[PDB]
């Protein structure tokens, strides 16, 4: 039987200081994305583009934090924009992981390479609802009929994302089970080419152990969810592989500040 | 580029 002892105990605080960072790390989290997609916020209504006049009326209406002729690149760049903004996001999330900062430089590096593709599916299911995706920090909402409209290769971009968030979305995660779900993500000790793999193992049971009590103790009604957790983490590798293949084949077909 | 990003979010 579960009992709350010193062991449980450390469990919980580690789950909360999980989630406090993540809601440092991410300030739009789930619980706010949610409410701006029911409509149960006073905060500002979003933008809707659904067609090509709302996205050209948006383009001016919505104020996106970037400063091609072609509509279908303006809008993928804004996608590889915001996707340096989340890997930046992710990696502080990371150094708030108890241990992380302690591993080799060079293995930190390797597992957030490796991490930071399946942490973006995640993260982007917490935007989505069945119509589309919350962009611009919530001031903006595109459908995800009008991003399947755009030209290949850009109209098949966004689907599996979508497809993976109906069904991810389905399990009604919460922000306090996110934050160890993705912190079990990054702890891998499976990805290729890392020098010390134990400390990263020893990290990851213990994330794996409070992931564990966080879903007991907040999904009375699923109680194999811990599992299917597991599952979706193995789903993702797979659909990262496809993401990857899609983003060579745009690279090279195809023509941030940061960067330089 | 990845690598390049996490390296300065990491320093
Ligand atoms: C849109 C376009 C795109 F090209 C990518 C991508 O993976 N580019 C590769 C790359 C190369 C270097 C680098 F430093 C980063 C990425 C990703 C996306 C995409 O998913 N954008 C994005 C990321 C995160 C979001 O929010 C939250 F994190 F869910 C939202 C969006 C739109």
């Amino acid at each position: 039987h579960m009992q709350l002892n010193p062991e449980s105990a450390d469990l919980r605080a580690l789950a909360k200081h999980l989630y406090d960072s993540y809601i440092k790390s991410f300030p739009l989290t789930k619980a706010k994305a949610r409410a701006i997609l029911t409509g149960k916020t006073t905060d500002k209504s979003p933008f809707v583009i659904y067609d090509m006049n709302s996205l050209m009326m948006g383009e001016d209406k919505i104020k996106f934090k970037h400063i091609s002729k072609e509509v279908a690149i303006r809008i993928f760049q804004g996608c590889q924009f915001r996707s340096v903004e989340a890997v930046q996001e992710i990696t502080e999330y990371a150094k708030s992981i108890p241990g992380f900062v302690n591993l080799d430089l060079n293995d930190q590096v390797t597992l957030l390479k490796y991490g930071v593709h399946e942490i973006i599916y995640t993260m982007l299911a917490s935007l989505m609802n069945k119509d589309g995706v919350l962009i611009s920090e919530g001031q903006g909402f595109m459908t995800r009929e009008f991003l399947k409209s755009l030209r290949k290769p850009f109209g098949d971009f966004m689907e599996p994302k979508f497809e993976f968030a109906v069904k991810f979305n389905a399990l009604e995660l919460d922000d306090s089970d996110l934050a160890i779900f993705i912190a079990v993500i990054i702890l891998s000790g499976d990805r290729p080419g890392l020098l010390n793999v134990k400390p990263i193992e020893d990290i990851q049971d213990n994330l794996l152990q409070a992931l564990e009590l966080q879903l007991k103790l907040n999904h009375p009604e699923s109680s194999q969810l811990f599992a299917k957790l597991l599952q979706k983490m193995t789903d993702l590798r797979q659909i990262v592989t496809e993401h990857v293949q899609l983003l060579q084949v745009i690279k090279k077909t195809e023509t941030h500040p940061l960067l330089q | 580029g990845l690598e390049a990003i996490i390296r300065k979010a990491l320093m």
